[PDB]
């Protein structure tokens, strides 16, 4: 339940949310950087930790949900095209990955949100985070915590966090990425500019 | 008889028959005209399409931006000699990094004909292939056949009713080499028309033309510019 | 290995030899018969000419690919088509079944296992050496959603979806009669599901009651293989039903 | 003896002239291309309509921009699908942008003829494939449709038909469809030539019926749609 | 840990050999004789460590060995010096000693190439390589006058051998000689105990 | 930055800042190696073709290898596809080479500047470390802060409530491109010598040199 | 031979009663119908001869290669089917391509001769693959034997050549060979007999027109195998037309 | 890995068994709303604890092996069987890149002696016993598991033992926890007992 | 400054441009380490038909390169008409093996100059022993790079008279400049001259070896 990625789910729909910013010390060389990458509105996944890696896996499962989708017609599990993915991170090691990736699609029993490692860990909950910053996200969101929580509250949250983040661990920067996965198929909220979110909050 | 029963088994001809069946497979594809100047190599191909409701495509295919070919005989035969063609473009670009050397291009291509030939009962490519080409040699158009022979051609052309275009090579044979760019693609069109009677001439619809050099990468044309090149009837009188 | 000249060729006739040869094997064969619950899918084959001094164990026509995945072959044609063919589908779907199965977290999508099956009986048919098995299966499972499916495959591996359908003894013979057979009204319980495979097998079979073996896969439980003392209580009820119904 | 993989006295492939009669046995591929999208329309090919047609396949998406319907040996047909699958989306995944149609065709073509008895392993040919493909999709120019066949000929078409009878198909066509018309009729160009094309009937269970469109993936109609076209002759 | 000098005479050729190895302290081997073949008209020596230029000696072996019957005539000397370059390239890390090529091709009767350990090959009137022959390195070169004659540099091969073995502590003192010529090899092993070893510092 | 090694720069920063019809590319002309030019022309910018360049930064050889890399896909997507490789694509290529290593990233950085098929003009960075993002400003190297804070300034204006320098402009652009280059060689030695201007707009790439600090 | 329905002239891995297969000989008889390739040994280097016949009026040398420069000392010049000619070039270039780049030193040619005729041999034994119809002759300047020039036939068979042709006319050219001393004569006379005798062999009622390829490996060059300077190749070809008249 | 805990106890035929909920990944609980307690078949059980993320990876492995298996037989599994094959595979995947490097735990019904439990450690030793301990826990829990019982035991003395053990490795041992799942497996069905 | 291997090495790289002809200066000598086992060196061949290669600093690349120029000078025979080779070709083709040469231990330099004018292009090219080549007008690398191109670069800086003959009697004060500067160099020396046409060149020569600090 860490990093810059984190998805929880809840009664009204669900969000996702990611930052866009990278480089820890004074070096930087990515500004607009999609930690939640989605080509496409049928799948979603989200990065973590070490910058390589999930860029990495994530553009092999990229091309995986785009496979099973085609040979099925209709789209497939959520499970199967994450699972598929998680038998290659294992093997993986062994090219300093350290891959802590969230997979999220819809899958027939309704959606499914996974939690992926580099060391092949699956298991489904309401909420995971990849990486190390939401080691600090978990306390203002747990305290508030409802899982019936408001359309409103949770955009309100999640603008919060991002603000009170840079306060607390810096690193945030240029844009704060929103993305909302309402029924079962996603859309992008708004690619809000930090300077707004430190006023708000 | 039975010395074509396979490619193995040798005719008291000196040639086996079924090398020459594969000349006859090239002969019933695509008029092609190929000549070249002394900067650029230009490849003038016939369209041909297997339906009323198509529009025509291309018979120029792409070795890449710098060799091409031009098909006649089966679609799918020389797309299986290209591949191969676009692996040592791929290969040239990493090694030398220049155009490969259209000569030495031509011999490897000869290798891989010359496999079947030699394997029981097999069957030896039935394209041929008008090859432009520049390095630093100069342009080169080649000649390639179902055998693993190429020649060196000032101006070829093979296909289909191809001796009414041969005959305007061998009129305008110096004149390819000194001219310009533009006007090497024309005589191609001049030439290409005369394999046509006179009732049949070319259109913008079903020419296509490949044209690689000095100055520039391989580009199709296939209503690209096709038509001030176009211009300017001369055919042959049937 | 595998031979230097190719079994299969291309050669006029409109398909090929040993799909035509392949045809005429799964025709000339026996009756067998799936037929698609709302409860268990289940499937049977007419023959294996049980006597008692014999049992079945792998012996079985119907082999389970998965936890809920199953598949019923007819190899069997005019002298006896084989199981050492079959095997081999078999073998190679099995494996594949069980990691779809890892993959999703839901009941194995029959769909993929079935598409599977008719790319591994077409793959032999292109490569050098070999030939199509002279098989046709009853690709059944249910789906990631609990759906139940009874597909079918011929020799050179073509699919369908089905409600039911029945192959060997003309092939198209069989399956217009299971139609016939078929009510919805009649799946909806573990045993009205079962005596709708049985009552199409019976038709022609000889001393029927014992070489009718059909067995049962429940929803990811692994298959239950009835032994055909247990089925033969089945076939004694329907058989006077049929009787009553003439 | 001597092979398939020689020549005739004609001086062609014995093979290759084998595969296109082949094709005739099967199914049907009319694809109409319109500028309003790609149409495919593909017969399932029935027994009865108690075939449940809640997955029977033949018009598949090769991609989520580009589908394909095929016609003539249906068994043969299935591997080159899901083969032609995993290409383009190699293809998809390395650019990152929406596939041509043009570049699909090409690409499976060279697959069509490395047979031989020789030269050749496993994973290779030992025969021509006799399937014909439609491709149909949108792409950044706009809706282009390509026909492939098992000599590897790739044409640009505005209306292209192959089946059951590859001419009667194509004969139909000329006089239905005129080249500047609407979405609506191009699906209704596609039922009445389906018939004289099939030896069999219009069922809603023996139709298969897909549409690619601008901003718009390959979408596979439902009992309903299917119906809707089907009333469309 | 050998002593090996091998000298070009402006006649034919003149070898000069150990008759002791030696490992860190003690003596590996007691009784020396080196002629790893390559052809039955062309020797090498293996110099300095003896495993490190032996299995370079061993790979030209074999392709000189397939060639000499192949040819039908034996290998030219040239031929062997290019083969022993071609290993020592690569295995430059495994390999850094010294190959000492010396006899007779068919192209001249006449060549002496030095295998250097940083590579090269080329001719010298005379080389010094191995344990005891590197203090007298620079020396070997200048001992010889250039193009000398056969007479002449027997007595030189001989008398720098003595003085390279009293130099290092990789030599003993017994001086085996080769003397090479159109004839084939004849060796020969000149007593020591007996002559005079070079003057000794006080 | 960049320092003896056994394989290392001298010379070479690549910035791209689009507008929304070109994309002025400056590199630094020089061949270095060891502390000391070995040639004053000839910058570590390579086109693949002349529709798109892209400048590899540092170790020499790994900068050869990833050109070929780009360019021989970009013929590929031509052949079959009868259109232009967008820069999206020559990009990806270029990934997979700086995926590969890891362990110990890639001793080259690279910034490819072209137009992807969307009709308008983008500028990829990827990094040797490998991430990688579209720009409107970048500044790519290891010393790619430097021209990559004047960008984020000049093109974007973040921070910035009344300063844009002057107004977005090709000519503009090409303005900044030369100063920084001068700029940056008093505090930084690393960067000198020559100043290569590339100009890419839909007229495509034509390449100047200028004489400087 | 026979023209038995199954194998011996439909197989080459079955012996006739005698012991041969007569695949080869059907294979020997494709050196004959074509124009001819000449070649012969001198002891300064060793000059080939190879007359192109102009088909086409739209053709220029290089075209229909029946001249190969093999290494850079070494030729090939070939008689018979051009297609099987290119296999037997492709093998000789890269086992004279190792020798010279590995060992330093120039190629004694018989081990050579020996080498490539095996493979032509090797082939001829399978059934699975084609006997060679065509005859080669490969040639070398070295510093171990000088000038050698040895002809592999269709069936591989080596044997050294003083001087050689293999063609369509191999009496009326063996013959003029014969007459004449080139066997120790210098390389440049050479190069004007090389190309009289293909004058002879060529007939202007059975050929319209040739052009000369001839090869150098000699004294002009100084070793160096090089087809032959356009000025060089001229004055040979005008010598054997001016000669015969 | 060197979190994680589990403990069996075998009973008459009855096993009890109990293992914390938590998967933390860092240094936080990634999941937890999920058990990874497996069932392999309807008869077998593997529980597996070591590596948070392992656990599944082992789990799959094993579930197709299982399987191949039991399609071999073409009747159910074997205890035997279940712990040496376990134990082979486990040791050659542990040096894979798609590791092992958990301590397992077999709950298998055996078809003809009865109820088996067999131990497996990180190592990977293989061991049929009636009192063992799994984890980082197997350290801390193996003695008190030898004393306990007398040859085997008794449910009511064990709900006790098991409590009294369950508050000293939140004490001492240290996981992040705050539920723990008891179950005890009779051999067919699968039981919940109550959580301390 | 970078140190080439120390080993075995022929030392000493100068190329600059001039009209139509490079001048380079090559060591005739073969240091093995610094001591001048073989003071006579072959370093200079003819990489292909008109095109020439003469390369300083490690040998063991240099070895490479003989095997490497071998066949690509065959191939380029067998046509029989040439292509009339240009320099990159070749260059690129060599890149590969100095980039495995780096590789072992204390990684080998080399320093190589291609002259070939074939097309209509005059293309000089320069290979680094990490594999960079490029086109140039004067190259250095190494110890070269710090020290005598510092010479070469001055005296071409006032006034740009770029002639064979400048360069030539620049290579001979040059030659006791170097002996007194560098330590793995002596003064027996091979003087190379490249063209469009070929390598021309002889090999040995010498000229003055003066210390310039004592007279001082």
């Amino acid at each position: 339940t860490t990093t810059l990625a984190f998805k929880f789910q809840h009664g009204v729909i669900v969000a996702a949310d990611s930052r866009a910013t990278a480089g820890p010390y004074i070096a930087s060389q990515t500004v607009k950087k999609v930690i939640e990458i989605n080509p496409y509105l049928l799948g979603t996944m989200a990065g973590g930790a070490a910058d390589c890696s999930f860029w990495e896996r994530l553009l092999a499962r990229q091309c995986r949900i785009y496979e099973l989708r085609n040979k099925e017609r209709i789209s497939v599990a959520a499970a199967s095209k994450l699972l598929a993915n998680m038998v290659y991170q294992y093997k993986g090691m062994g090219l300093s990955m350290g891959t802590m990736i969230c997979g999220w699609d819809k899958r027939g029993p309704g959606l499914y949100y996974v939690d992926s490692e580099g060391n092949r860990i699956s298991g489904t909950a309401f909420s995971v985070g990849s990486g190390s910053v939401y080691a600090f996200g978990v306390m203002d969101r747990g305290y508030s915590y409802d899982l019936q929580v408001e359309e409103a509250y949770d955009l309100a949250r999640r603008a919060i966090y991002q603000a009170t983040y840079r306060d607390a661990y810096s690193g945030g920067a240029v844009n704060l990425y929103h993305v909302r996965e309402d029924g079962w198929i996603r859309v992008s909220s708004d690619n809000v500019a930090d300077l707004h979110d430190k006023y708000t909050s | 008889n039975q010395y074509d029963n396979d490619v193995t088994v040798w005719s008291p001809q000196g040639r086996i028959h079924q090398i020459e069946y594969a000349m006859e497979a090239v002969k019933q594809g695509s008029a092609t005209v190929g000549l070249k100047s002394k900067t650029h190599a230009v490849l003038v191909a016939l369209k041909r399409a297997q339906s009323e409701l198509a529009a025509h495509q291309k018979k120029i295919l792409h070795v890449d931006n710098h060799i091409g070919i031009s098909i006649a005989g089966l679609t799918a035969d020389a797309r299986l000699l290209c591949n191969f063609m676009r692996q040592e473009c791929l290969d040239s670009r990493f090694v030398f990094d220049r155009p490969l050397p259209v000569s030495r291009l031509v011999s490897l291509i000869g290798s891989k004909t010359q496999i079947p030939t030699q394997r029981y009962g097999r069957r030896p490519y039935g394209v041929g292939l008008l090859i432009a080409g520049y390095d630093d040699m100069g342009p080169h158009v080649f000649q390639t056949c179902p055998s693993a022979n190429y020649f060196d051609c000032r101006a070829m052309s093979i296909g289909a009713r191809s001796q009414s275009a041969r005959t305007y090579l061998e009129r305008h044979m110096s004149e390819f080499m000194q001219c310009n760019l533009d006007e090497l693609v024309k005589h191609g069109l001049r030439a290409l028309r005369e394999t046509l009677p006179a009732e049949q001439d070319l259109t913008t619809k079903n020419v296509s033309i490949g044209i690689v050099g000095k100055d520039l990468e391989f580009t199709i044309y296939d209503d690209d510019d096709v038509s001030p090149f176009l211009d300017g009837l001369e055919e042959r009188p049937q | 290995m595998s031979y230097d000249r190719a079994i299969t060729v291309f050669s006029p006739d409109g398909h090929l030899f040993q799909v035509e040869y392949a045809q005429e094997a799964v025709k000339k064969g026996s009756t067998a018969v799936g037929v698609r619950g709302r409860d268990i899918v289940v499937l049977g084959v007419e023959k294996k000419s049980v006597a008692k001094l014999q049992d079945e164990r792998t012996v079985r026509k119907i082999c389970a690919l998965d936890d809920n995945v199953c598949m019923a072959f007819a190899v069997v044609a005019s002298v006896s088509g084989l199981t050492a063919d079959a095997r081999i589908v078999i073998n190679r779907a099995r494996v594949e079944c069980q990691s779809h199965r890892l993959t999703v977290g839901d009941p194995v999508t029959v769909e993929y296992i079935t598409r599977y099956i008719a790319s591994l009986k077409q793959r032999y048919t292109q490569s050098n050496g070999r030939r199509p098995f002279g098989i046709s299966a009853l690709i059944v499972g249910f789906d990631f959603d609990g759906t139940p499916r009874l597909y079918q495959t011929d020799p050179s591996g073509t699919y369908h979806a089905w409600k039911a359908n029945a192959i060997g003894r003309g092939a198209k013979s069989v399956r217009e009669f299971l139609e016939k057979n078929y009510t919805d009204d009649a799946i909806e319980t573990d045993d009205l599901t079962i005596k709708l495979v049985i009552k199409a097998l019976l038709e022609v079979v000889q001393s029927g009651g014992k070489n009718i073996e059909l067995a049962v896969m429940r929803r990811d439980q692994p298959l239950k293989i009835l032994s055909p003392e247990e089925i033969e209580k089945y076939v004694a009820e329907i058989e006077k039903e049929k009787e009553e119904n003439e | 003896d001597r092979g398939v993989n020689t020549f005739s006295p004609e001086g062609r492939l014995f093979q290759v002239e084998y595969a296109i009669e082949g094709h005739k046995l099967g199914s049907t591929a009319i694809g109409i291309q319109t500028s309003e999208g790609v149409c495919l329309a593909v017969e399932k090919r029935i027994t009865s309509p108690l075939m449940e047609p809640s997955s029977i396949e033949k018009i598949v998406e090769i991609d989520a921009h580009i589908g394909c319907a095929m016609s003539g040996l249906i068994a043969d047909a299935k591997t080159l699908i899901d083969k032609a699958r995993v290409e383009t989306q190699n293809h998809w995944f390395t650019y990152n942008e929406t596939m041509t149609v043009e570049s699909v065709t090409q690409a499976v073509s060279n697959l069509a003829l490395q047979f031989g008895e020789e030269d050749a392993d496993p994973g290779a040919m030992s025969r021509p494939f006799g399937v014909a493909l439609l491709f149909g999709g949108v792409d950044e120019k706009g809706p282009q449709l390509f026909h492939m066949d098992p000599s590897g000929t790739f044409v640009q078409c505005d209306a292209r038909a192959i089946g059951s009878a590859s001419e009667g198909a194509q004969s139909s066509l000329q006089e239905v469809y005129h080249k500047s018309t609407t979405l609506k009729e191009a699906i209704k160009s596609s039922l009445i030539i389906l018939k004289q094309v099939m030896e069999e009937k219009l069922n809603a269970t023996n139709i298969e019926l897909a549409t690619v469109q601008p901003g718009q993936n390959f979408h596979m109609f439902t009992k309903e749609e299917l119906e809707e076209v089907i009333k469309d002759i | 840990t050998t002593i090996m000098a091998v000298q070009f005479d402006g006649g034919v050729v003149l070898g000069a050999d150990s008759r002791t190895t030696t490992g860190s302290y003690i003596a590996n081997r007691v009784t020396d004789k080196l002629t790893p073949i390559h052809d039955h008209i062309f020797c090498c020596r293996s110099g300095s460590a003896a495993d490190t230029q032996a299995v370079a000696d061993a790979v030209t072996y074999q392709l000189g060995f397939h060639s000499i019957e192949l040819n039908e005539p034996p290998l030219v000397h040239t031929a062997a010096s290019l083969f022993k370059e071609m290993c020592y390239r690569y295995r430059e890390d495994l390999m850094a000693g010294i190959i000492i090529a010396g006899w007779d091709p068919q192209e001249g009767g006449q060549v002496y190439s030095v295998p250097m350990g940083g590579m090269m090959v080329r001719q010298s009137f005379a080389i010094g390589g191995s344990g005891s022959s590197y203090i007298y390195g620079y020396v070997d070169a200048t001992y010889r006058e250039g193009m000398t004659k056969d007479e002449c540099l027997q007595f030189t091969a001989n008398a720098l051998a003595l003085a390279m073995e009293r130099d290092g502590s990789s030599g003993g003192v017994i001086r085996l000689a080769a003397i090479q010529q159109s004839g084939v090899e004849r060796q020969v092993l000149l007593g020591d105990q007996i002559p005079k070893v070079t003057i000794s510092t006080l | 930055r960049f320092s003896p090694y056994a394989f290392n720069g001298g010379t070479v920063l690549a910035i791209a800042g689009e507008d929304f019809s070109i994309v002025a590319s400056d590199t630094r002309l020089s061949e270095g190696f060891s502390i000391h030019t070995r040639d004053s022309p000839k910058c570590y910018k390579l086109t693949d073709k002349t529709v798109i360049g892209c400048s590899g930064f540092h170790g020499d050889c790994l900068t050869l290898t990833k050109i070929i890399e780009a360019r021989l896909k970009m013929y590929k997507h031509s052949n079959n596809k009868a259109m232009t490789t967008g820069a999206i694509a020559a990009m990806l290529s270029t990934i997979l080479y700086s995926r590969r290593f890891f362990p110990y990233y890639v001793y080259n950085i690279i910034e490819g500047l072209d137009e992807e098929g969307k009709g308008a003009v983008y500028s990829f960075d990827p990094v040797g470390s490998y991430q990688r993002d579209s720009f409107k400003a970048g500044g790519s190297a290891s010393a790619m802060l430097q021209p990559l804070l004047d960008n984020q300034v000049g093109f974007k204006n973040m921070q910035n409530v009344e300063h844009v320098p002057l107004t977005l402009d090709r000519a503009m652009r090409l303005v900044k491109d030369v100063f920084i280059s001068a700029a940056e060689r008093d505090v930084y030695t690393g960067d000198a010598l020559r100043i290569c201007i590339v100009t890419k707009e839909g007229i495509r790439e034509e390449t100047v040199p200028l004489r400087k600090d | 031979m026979s023209s038995i329905g199954t194998g011996y002239d439909l197989s080459a891995s079955t012996f006739s009663p005698d012991g041969r297969v007569f695949q080869v000989e059907y294979a020997m008889k494709a050196v004959e119908n074509s124009s001819t390739a000449i070649g012969i040994r001198c002891k300064d280097g060793v000059v080939f001869g190879v007359e192109k016949l102009v088909l086409s009026k739209l053709y220029e040398e290089g075209s229909n290669k029946r001249l190969f420069n093999v290494d850079r000392h070494v030729g090939m010049a070939v008689a018979g089917l051009l297609a099987d000619a290119r296999s037997l070039a492709d093998i000789a270039r890269e086992e004279a391509s190792n020798f010279r780049s590995n060992f330093g030193y120039n190629i004694p040619l018989k081990h050579l001769a020996d080498r490539v005729a095996m493979y032509v041999h090797a082939y001829t034994l399978y059934s699975a693959v084609r006997p060679f119809g065509c005859s080669f002759m490969l040639g070398s300047y070295s510093v171990n034997d000088g000038a050698q020039l040895y002809m592999i036939d269709p069936s591989g068979v080596s044997y050294g050549y003083w001087g050689c042709a293999i063609g369509k006319a191999r009496q009326a050219a063996k013959t003029e060979i014969e007459k004449l001393q080139m066997k120790e004569m210098t390389c440049r006379d050479v190069v004007k007999e090389v190309a009289k005798i293909i004058y002879i062999v060529h007939d202007e009622v059975k050929d319209k027109a040739f052009e000369l390829e001839l090869s150098w490996v000699g004294e002009l060059t100084k070793g160096r195998h090089e087809i032959v300077p356009k000025d060089v190749r001229e004055e040979a070809e005008k010598y054997a037309k001016e000669s015969l008249k | 890995m060197e979190y994680l805990i589990g403990i069996q106890g075998p009973d008459y035929v009855l096993v009890a068994s109990d293992r914390v909920a938590a998967s933390n990944i860092v240094q936080m609980k990634d999941d937890h709303d999920k058990m990874f307690k497996m069932s392999e078949k309807i008869l077998l059980l593997c529980v597996g604890e070591a590596g948070d993320t392992v656990q599944f990876a082992e789990y799959i492995q094993k579930n197709v092996q299982l399987y191949k298996m039991r399609n071999g037989y073409e009747l159910s599994p074997t205890a035997a069987a279940n712990f040496t094959r376990r134990n082979l595979a486990d040791c050659l995947r542990s040096r894979t890149p798609y590791h092992v490097n958990l301590l397992l735990a077999g709950y298998d019904e055996h078809e003809g002696p009865a109820l088996y439990y067999m131990d497996y450690l990180a190592a990977l030793a293989k061991a049929p016993f009636a009192a063992h301990g799994y984890g980082a826990f197997l350290t801390l829990s193996i003695l008190d598991r030898y004393y306990t019982p007398t040859i085997s035991r008794e449910r009511a003395v064990e709900l006790l033992r098991k409590c009294l053990e369950e508050l000293q490795k939140r004490f001492i041992l240290n996981l992040p926890t705050f539920s723990v799942r008891v179950i005890d497996k009779d051999g067919i069905h699968n039981l919940e007992n109550i959580t301390f | 400054t970078q140190n080439p291997m120390v080993t075995g090495t022929s030392v000493l790289g100068v190329k600059f441009d001039c009209g139509v002809v490079i001048a380079a200066d090559m060591l005739g000598s073969y240091g093995s380490l610094a001591r001048f086992r073989n003071i006579s060196r072959i370093m200079r061949v003819n990489d292909s038909t008109m095109l020439g290669a003469s390369g300083d600093y490690a040998d063991f690349q240099y070895l490479k390169q003989v095997l490497g120029q071998m066949v690509i000078d065959e191939e380029l025979f067998g046509d029989g008409h040439s292509y009339s080779p240009r320099a990159i070709h070749s260059w690129l083709t060599r890149a590969m093996y100095s980039r495995r040469s780096k590789m072992n231990p204390l990684w080998n330099t080399k320093v190589i100059g291609g002259y070939a004018g074939g097309e209509s292009f005059l293309g000089y090219v320069d290979m680094l022993g990490v594999a960079y080549e490029a086109p140039s007008l004067a190259t250095g690398y190494g110890a070269y790079l710090a020290q005598p191109l510092l010479r070469e670069v001055l005296e071409k800086q006032p006034v740009l008279s770029q002639t064979e003959a400048r360069e030539l009697v620049e290579r001979c004060m040059r030659v006791l400049y170097y002996r007194d500067a560098r330590s793995y160099n002596r003064f027996q020396v091979a003087t190379v001259t490249e063209k469009g046409v070929e390598i021309e060149g002889p090999l040995s020569a010498q000229t003055n070896w003066d210390i310039a600090h004592m007279i001082s």
